[PDB]
């Protein structure tokens, strides 16, 4: 996340870290947002690769064990059929991971709240993308969890030639743009939370930016829209 | 585009 700030330890108790085992400990790949006791949702390219993938709940500092850290490994991975693992554009970038175990629901770990299907929100509508991706532009991973307001880009403005084109797909929603504040590498897979009257829910997941960097005047920070996926999410829920 | 994973 870039121009962002250290958010509040636990305040968004759905963010979960996608790491994958490297040598004897494990690394940092990705974000996600948890939806059931053993449910993530993530971004399908954060875990097209054959990799031994674990799970953190209620992580904040990925450097210090606070004690309200929960970690279980992914058993199953269910990439979206439509995935094109050549053509993050294309869509259907988006992911479930049944867990090994279930995590114990607190005050700490919690699910994410998910829109209705189809909702879709009006331009400029006030959310914030948290992740422990890349602080700087081209800089560091970060340790703690951080955040950024990043209101929405509706598609008529998202898909104009000044912004992204043809690049993005109704089912994408696309947030900041204004060269200051994006996700950056390291945030995949996270969640875009939007307020909507009162109620914060999951509307996006971490997709991508443009070859130009992060933080790039009118190429927002894309996000798979989660309300285009609420059948299908269902769906493999139930029949798994 | 380029994902935000560093893929």
């Amino acid at each position: 996340v870039v121009g962002g700030t250290e958010a509040q330890r636990n305040s968004w108790p759905s963010q979960i870290s996608l790491q994958y085992r490297s040598g004897s400990s494990w690394a940092h790949t990705c974000g996600g947002t948890l939806i059931r006791q053993n449910w993530v949702m993530t971004a399908a390219h954060c875990v097209d690769r054959e990799l031994t993938f674990r799970v953190v709940v209620g992580e904040h500092n990925l450097n210090q064990n606070n004690g309200t850290e929960q970690y279980v490994g992914v058993q199953k991975i269910v990439v979206h059929p439509y995935w094109n693992t050549d053509d993050v554009a294309a869509g259907y970038d988006i992911a479930l991971l049944r867990l090994a175990q279930s995590v114990t629901l607190n005050s700490y770990v919690q699910l994410g709240v998910l829109p209705r299907a189809g909702t879709i929100l009006a331009n400029n509508s006030p959310c914030y993308i948290t992740g422990w991706g890349l602080t700087r532009t081209n800089g560091q991973l970060a340790q703690t969890l951080q955040q950024a307001y990043l209101p929405t880009v509706d598609y008529a403005i998202c898909s104009s030639s000044s912004y992204w084109g043809s690049t993005v797909k109704n089912s994408m929603v696309c947030a900041g743009g204004d060269g200051v504040r994006s996700g950056c590498q390291g945030d995949s897979g996270g969640p875009l939370h939007c307020l909507v009257n009162g109620q914060y829910a999951v509307h996006g997941v971490t997709s991508f930016v443009s070859r130009l960097g992060c933080n790039v005047t009118r190429k927002p920070t894309v996000f798979t829209r989660v309300s285009a996926y609420i059948s299908w999410i269902n769906n493999v829920i139930a029949s798994n | 585009a380029t994902t935000l994973x560093x893929v």
